[PDB]
């Protein structure tokens, strides 16, 4: 029920290294989620 | 606890509590809850 | 401070003695642990 | 500290039709049930007809069914009793009372009282 | 149906006595009686809900007792402002919250 | 290693636990423990032999 996100900024396909992600932030939510869609800006 | 109605037992109702200190002697003084019977925490620790 | 003292943090006891930490935590890491499994360092709920 | 002011008592001929209303202020009014209740001049408590917390289960006494009314507006905190067809036996003060719980014909007893209103049938 | 009786109808004791007064049911109700105090002069108030639970902010002098068919309210210091007239109400049978006649409460 | 108990901490059992019950969680991880460090012990009885 935790929607845990994870982030991470980089200054630069995929390039290759190795970088963790800190752990930004944790929802209190408990839905179910089974599809989702990004969102861009025109 | 003192809620005047209940949810049915299949749509069960949740509640979330955090950021706030919780005291159980409120719960624990009081005769009408006959059962207080928990898991894996005797209950006269919670106080700590 | 330096001296061996019964500690309790949020519910953990211990008995030890509390020294600074030149430990570089990530803003989120609340506890801390070694090696062999053993938690060695600590951030005070007080005072961060 | 929860207040019930009663209004619409007076003095009214056999045979006509009068309106009280009932209001609330200290309490949470929603899922509360309510009841009106009867007391003689010179007898005991009696109760008359009570309304659920929201209009599903109402209730009347046997001697008052098919006379009398009973109304809740929950969105100004208040219900209400309208008298119809009134005898001369109806003369007595009337107690606007709150249940504990919120369905009618519940164990549950009346909890908060408020300062009856005195009615009179006669000429 | 039900019918509930008081035995005593009026009594007479001082400041610093001690007083009981009882309600009778036809039948038992399975604890199921309410006592409410009702000053002659402002709106009645409740004293006990069901047989033996004590309804917050009255004083603890008041204390009821009984269950099945009989029951009993019971003062045990009997302040100067005690006087009223005390009924018990029923909540469990067919006929709903019937009750029962007054208990009027004098001091002397 | 819990070795069956809830944690693998003894002043955990402490805090969370009355004794009725603390006592069979500190016996279940005492006794793993000690049967650890008898394997240690044979093992080295061995190696030194």
């Amino acid at each position: 029920g935790y929607f845990k996100i994870y982030s991470k900024h980089t200054p630069i396909d995929l390039p290759q290294g190795f970088s963790a992600l800190e752990p930004l932030v944790d929802l209190p939510i408990g839905i179910n989620i089974t599809r989702f869609q990004t969102l861009l800006a025109l | 606890f003192n809620a005047t109605r209940f949810a049915s037992v299949y749509a069960w109702n949740r509640k979330r509590i955090s950021n706030c200190v919780a005291d159980y002697s409120v719960l624990y003084n009081l005769a009408p809850f006959f059962t207080f019977k928990c898991y894996g925490v005797s209950p006269t620790k919670l106080n700590d | 401070k330096n001296k061996c003292v019964n500690f309790n943090f949020n519910g953990l006891k211990g008995t030890g003695v509390l020294t600074e930490s030149n430990k570089k935590f990530l803003p989120f890491q609340q506890f801390g642990r070694d090696i062999a499994d053993t938690t060695d360092a600590v951030r005070d709920p007080q005072t961060l | 500290e929860v207040q019930l002011v009663e209004s619409g008592g007076g003095l009214v001929q056999p045979g006509r039709s009068l309106r009280l209303s009932c209001a609330a202020s200290g309490f949470t009014f929603d899922d509360y049930a309510m009841h009106w209740v009867r007391q003689a001049p010179g007898k005991g408590l009696e109760w008359v007809s009570g309304i659920s917390w929201n209009s599903d289960s109402i209730d009347y006494a046997d001697s008052v069914k098919g006379r009398f009314t009973i109304s809740r507006d929950n969105a100004k905190n208040s219900l209400y009793l309208q008298m119809n067809s009134l005898r001369a036996e109806d003369t007595a003060l009337y107690y606007c009372a709150k249940d504990r719980g919120y369905e009618i014909l519940t164990p549950a007893s009346f909890d908060y009282w408020g300062q009856g209103t005195l009615v009179t049938v006669s000429s | 149906d039900i019918q509930m009786t008081q035995s005593p109808s009026s009594l007479s004791a001082s400041v610093g006595d001690r007083v009981t007064i009882t309600c009778r049911a036809s039948q038992s109700i399975s604890s199921y009686l309410n006592w409410f105090q009702h000053k002659p002069g402002k709106a009645p108030k409740l004293l006990i809900y069901g047989a033996s639970s004590l309804q917050s902010g009255v004083p603890s002098r008041f204390s009821g007792s009984g269950s099945g068919t009989d029951f009993t309210l019971t003062i045990s210091s009997l302040q100067p402002e005690d006087f009223a007239t005390y009924y018990c109400q029923q909540s469990y049978s067919t006929p709903p919250y019937t009750f029962g006649q007054g208990t009027k409460l004098e001091i002397k | 290693s819990k070795f069956g108990a809830i944690s693998s901490v003894l002043n955990d059992i402490f805090s969370r636990l009355d004794p009725p019950e603390a006592e069979v969680q500190i016996d279940r991880l005492i006794t793993g423990r000690l049967q650890s460090l008898q394997t240690y012990v044979t093992q080295q009885l061995i190696r030194a032999a």
